[PDB]
RNA sequence: GAGUAGGCAGGCGUGGAGGUCAGUGACGAAGCCUAGACCGUAAGGUCGGGUCGAACGGCCUCUAGUGCAGAUCUUGGUGGUA
RNA sequence: AUUUUUGGUAAGCAGAACUGGCGAUGCGGGAUGAACCGAACGUAGAGUUAAGGUGCCGGAAUACACGCUCAUCAGACACCA
RNA sequence: UAUGCCGCCCGUCUUGAAACACGGACCAAGGAGUCUAACGUCUAUGCGAGUGUUUGGGUGUAAAACCCAUACGCGUAAUGAA
């Protein structure tokens, strides 16, 4: 009984959400059910972004939304952000559209019905469009998180030291310049 | 109805050393000693708890009966065991005075579940 | 709704006409074996007689069992039976004899037994202990319904096609052997002989090419 | 102490070889090496500069930079459980082409012309290679031929 | 919650958790910071370079009130005006009717030139401003006016 | 009173998790190349955008 | 599939994988003759055979 | 389907806390004793009998001075030697 | 610990190379033994074997077959005495 | 309880413990990873270009709950010794 692989691993993925969350749940189960009948694959990308955790479901701003439609052919699809839906105060102009999030602020509920658009939730999309029908999933980016720059610091990474002040006297002496000692 | 139960481990497991020290409870305890002939499993000593010994899930919590056991305090209590009687077997709690034993068996004998307790207290 | 003279009556009908193309498939390999002996045997015959010998073709199918527990194997052969997958003692795979597999066999010579599997044993071994990957889960054949979803991409509908293209070493053999889970033999019937195991079968042992000794060893294991 | 040089351990290996001292012949400067093209590492100890450490000797890997008297090699370096991208500068005699990369780039050709050729004829092209396959079945003939009996030799000194 | 605590479920294991070799004693590498020079050095030089030595000059009694100047972008500048009446200027504007963004109120120093403001006369009052921030004020068609 | 080195388990440490090729992009490391083919190759790549900018009609 | 049967014995699984079960059976396929009148010995073969 | 050091998970038990079972209880709470019984792989739980005499429990949660065989551990008591 | 190997008369000594083991490992065998052989272990039933044995202790042929050996210090199973 | 076979005394340091290595006569009770300031990771929750009521004020069925202004911390800009 040679093992080539290690014995009872878990898959490593997250089948259910740590979040407790009653209504989560609730959209867990409409997307569990549509995602084993249905047999379109937008509905298993939703059910696995609805177990994501907040590190891994950063705000999508009403900004990225704007760009993701100024997209030749993709000006008239649904916008699926499984997260936060944020507002952006740098753009002025915005289109009539529809953008199924968990939650929005109220500054980006503001925003997408003041230009004309429909703030949907999950199942309000999944009645209209139980196969994504005319859909375009977004993702804010990830690796923009402030503790991300410290991943992997090491000689020469060019990574952000962990310090909490930020001044001289602090971290630029002997390792960080050719005149004391060494660089990096 | 239910399979014949079969019981994989009967006789309960004593603590090791527990014979031999009054200090030492027959509560079962690991040995996690570095050299414990217990720990290491030698041919000759005890047997310890092993989730193989697990009990067949459909003779599980299941008496000699085939009634699960259900303690009830008062008639309230036993009053829910009513569409439930080829299920449970009733069974009155220890700290119950026998006035109170005297209502539950008459009325347990009213709906027809079953009781391994009293015995009427005499 | 009826659908019980329809549905069940036309998949009854389907299931006949399969069973008849099967029917023809299986009296076609039947002859295929029987006259290709009867060719070789000849063919031995008329060279004797000729005044010449006959040099019957290099086996080209080989059956590999590991005799051998699993501690104390080094990396260099220990990795070789993973690629042949003998995980376990007593385990049966089939390899096709090239180059690149007469050299592992060289290399695993102290851990397995092999040899030349002949019709029958073959049949025996995928009747008895045949059994299939699917989507992994080792699922047992019982019916070549399982083997013609499965491995009909490639055209084999049956158990006697799939015993076709391992006995005859098809086009399709790395799909037919690949698709076979690992035979989980037991230990042979009458023992092994040989009061030790673990020499070469040619200085009174077990391990390595046992040529024809195979056939014997494996139904007695089976 | 212990000795740990650059060219420790390199008396054999940056040897020059027996009659074969002297210059460098002139093929060896007139080769042309190009970005992706796999060369071997092989140190010419008369040519003192740019010389590969004894490690990279023997390797092969593929020109990154190509510059005046010298190329840019990357070889695969494992170092404990993981390998790395090591970029050596080498001058043009410590290097060489592998007939490895140029019997492959040849029968990339061989392919192209057989399926191209293949493709409107009678086709049986099997482009794919197949190792030594068992031999198939003849017939040995014994007319002036019949086989010699030989005998195992008794034991006898010198 | 000390019930959750792998304390609670270390009871029973002689070592709790923290080996029979190493034996969890007081200070064996020494008190914070200890041998950052000697037997920390590889740790202090990675993570930490430029922790140890002194750069640059030093300064006495800085207040750090002189050196206020928070900044404020253009693609926050417009933000600055109140959405009861933003919509008013931002929608025809057009000189005399150019909105008056006082940045020092709201909190900022300089004007940094980071973004792209609409095409609106935005007269923007700044203690400093980027030579690209007067830029794209003038572009618009609006004006810096110092205080 | 010690000892001094041994490379026993030292395979079997690196194999267990580890030896692993470095992946192979493409587009590789186009640092440590030439200054000057480089200082002309972003002219090159530069003049190539402008000329499917132009193509683009 | 609660139980592997077995093929090679119970009959049923046998006839119902390879329907051809039937024929070999019947033709008896399992004890086919069906010769000689050759008929071939040898010439030089059965002297380097003896020596 | 092994496992020291070690990690993680699921539970068992204790002193208190909020809520609930209109919970049990001088017709006997808790405690202790039991070559009686039943449940649980187990930590443990439940019941019968005795003694006893004033409180205590299930469940959903909160909290911790929360589980002992070892420390030439502490205090108190007890032995074999006798 | 087999193999390669340095120092050393040597060592159950000191120090290396590759691999496998003990450590952290129970189980069958070598009477006993950390490391040898065989095999790695949930709880049971049935079947079959490994190494090792089958006079008696002791489950199992005082089995079969060809030879050798007579010891007033027989000999008797690898590592291993 | 008898009988066949099996079973060295646990805990510990250790390459190696049944050890002619250490602690342990016996029993009850007490008895050892805690709290805190400041932080890294990961996760949950809220709100989200913001965020944080509770230093303080108002209020109160009164150390609770409820409400709240101006700041302030962190974030929204980096890089230089400057």
């Amino acid at each position: 009984i040679d093992h080539t692989s290690k014995q009872h691993k878990r898959s490593g993925h997250r089948t259910a959400p740590k979040s407790d969350n009653v209504y989560l749940k609730l959209l867990v189960k409409l997307y569990t059910f549509l995602a084993r009948r249905t047999d379109a694959p937008f509905n298993k990308v939703v059910l696995k972004a609805l177990f994501l955790s907040k590190i891994n479901r950063p705000p999508v701003s009403v900004s990225r939304i704007a760009r993701a439609l100024k997209q030749e052919g993709a000006a008239n699809k649904t916008v699926v952000v499984v997260g936060t839906v944020t507002d952006d105060a740098r753009i002025f102009e915005f289109p009539k559209t529809t953008v199924a999030a968990l939650r929005f602020t109220a500054g980006a509920r503001a925003k997408i019905v003041k230009a004309g658009g429909e703030c949907i939730t999950l199942d309000q999309l999944a009645v209209r469009a139980p196969k994504g029908q005319n859909t375009l999933i977004l993702r804010g980016p990830r690796n923009s998180r402030e503790a991300v720059r410290h991943f992997g610091m090491g000689p020469h990474k060019g990574k952000a030291p962990r310090i909490l002040s930020t001044g001289r006297k602090f971290e630029r002496a002997r390792g960080r310049r050719r005149s004391k000692g060494f660089k990096v | 109805p239910h399979p014949k139960i079969v019981k994989k481990h009967t006789k309960k497991f004593k603590r090791h050393h527990s014979d031999r020290y009054h200090r030492v409870a027959e509560n079962w305890r690991k040995q996690k000693g570095i050299d414990s002939v217990v720990r290491r499993r030698f041919r000759g000593n005890i047997s310890q708890p092993k989730i193989g010994y697990g009990s067949n899930k459909k003779t599980k919590f299941l008496s000699p009966s085939g009634h699960k056991t259900f303690l009830v305090a008062n008639v309230k209590d036993l009053e829910t065991l009513t569409m439930h009687t080829k299920t449970y077997a009733a069974e009155i709690a220890h700290n119950i005075s026998a006035k109170n034993r005297v209502v539950i068996l008459a009325r347990a004998k009213a709906l027809g579940i079953k009781v391994t307790n009293p015995k009427g207290r005499l | 709704a009826e659908q019980v003279a329809a549905e069940r009556a036309a998949r009854k009908a389907a299931n006949k006409e399969k069973r008849a193309i099967i029917l023809e498939r299986n009296a076609a390999y039947q002859k295929e074996y029987e006259t290709a002996e009867r060719n070789i045997i000849q063919a031995k015959r008329d060279a004797k007689a000729a005044g010449s010998y006959y040099v019957e073709a290099q086996h080209k199918l080989v059956f590999v069992v590991r005799i051998k527990g699993i501690n104390k194997i080094p990396p260099k052969p220990r990795k070789v039976l993973q690629l042949l997958r003998l995980t376990r003692i007593n385990s049966g795979t089939f390899v096709k004899v090239t180059k690149a597999t007469l050299e592992l066999l060289k290399l695993i010579e102290p851990y397995v037994a092999y040899g030349y599997p002949s019709y029958s044993t073959i049949r025996q071994l995928v009747y008895k202990r045949g059994f299939g990957k699917i989507n992994k889960q080792r699922v047992p054949l019982s019916d070549n319904a399982i083997i013609e979803a499965n491995l009909g991409k490639y055209g084999i509908l049956s158990i006697d096609d799939l015993i076709h293209e391992i006995i005859t070493v098809g086009p399709h053999f790395k799909q037919a052997n690949n698709f076979l889970w690992p035979f989980k033999l037991s230990n042979p019937s009458g023992g092994w002989g040989v009061p030790r195991k673990f020499k070469h079968f040619i200085q009174g042992g077990s391990f390595g090419n046992r040529e024809e000794f195979i056939n014997k060893l494996v139904k007695s294991m089976n | 102490g212990k000795s740990h040089g650059y060219r420790s351990r390199t008396r054999y290996m940056f040897q020059r070889d027996f009659r074969k001292h002297g210059a460098v012949h002139l093929s060896t400067y007139l080769k042309v090496y190009k970005v992706g093209d796999i060369v071997d590492i092989k140190a010419n100890g008369s040519i003192q500069k740019g010389m590969p450490h004894k490690f990279y000797q023997g390797k092969t890997g593929v020109v990154y930079n190509v510059t005046k008297s010298s190329v840019g090699v990357i070889i695969n370096k494992m170092v404990g459980n993981r390998y790395l991208e090591k970029r050596l500068n080498l001058r043009v005699e410590h290097i060489k082409h592998s007939k490895c990369r140029q019997e492959f780039l040849e029968r990339v050709k061989a392919n192209a012309a057989k399926r191209a050729e293949a493709k409107a004829q009678g086709v049986a092209v099997q482009l794919k290679r197949q190792p030594a396959q068992p031999r198939e079945s003849r017939i040995v003939s014994t007319e002036g031929n019949v086989p010699q009996t030989l005998a195992p030799v008794p034991y006898e000194t010198f | 919650p000390s019930r959750f605590t792998k304390t609670r479920k270390h009871r029973g294991h002689v070592s709790a958790g923290k080996g029979r070799i190493g034996k969890h004693r007081k200070h064996p590498g020494g008190r914070g910071m200890a041998g950052g020079q000697h037997h920390h050095r590889i740790n202090m030089d990675k993570y930490h370079p430029g922790y140890f030595g002194k750069v640059g000059m030093r300064y006495f009694h800085k207040q750090q009130a002189h050196f206020w100047k928070p900044v404020l972008n253009l693609d926050k500048l417009w933000t600055l005006i109140p959405e009861d009446k933003r919509d008013q200027y931002l929608k025809s504007a057009s000189k005399e009717t150019a909105p008056v963004i006082d940045t020092l109120a709201a909190g900022y120093g300089k004007i940094l030139g980071k973004g792209r403001i609409p095409n609106v006369p935005v007269i923007v009052k700044a203690r400093f401003v980027s030579k690209l921030a007067e830029e794209k004020i003038r572009a618009a068609g609006g004006v810096v006016e110092l205080i | 009173k010690s000892k001094n080195h041994t490379a026993h388990n030292q395979t079997r440490k690196a194999h267990r998790n580890g030896i692993k090729k470095p992946k192979t992009y493409k587009y590789p490391s186009l640092k440590g190349v030439d200054p000057k083919f480089r200082r002309n190759h972003k002219h090159a790549l530069h003049g190539t955008a402008k000329a499917l900018a132009a193509a683009k009609k | 599939h609660v139980l592997k049967k077995n093929p090679l014995k119970n009959k049923q699984v046998l006839l119902r994988l390879n329907p051809y079960a039937k024929v070999f059976a019947a033709e008896k396929l399992g004890s086919k003759k069906a010769e000689k009148t050759g008929t071939k010995p040898a010439a030089v073969f059965t002297e380097t055979l003896k020596h």
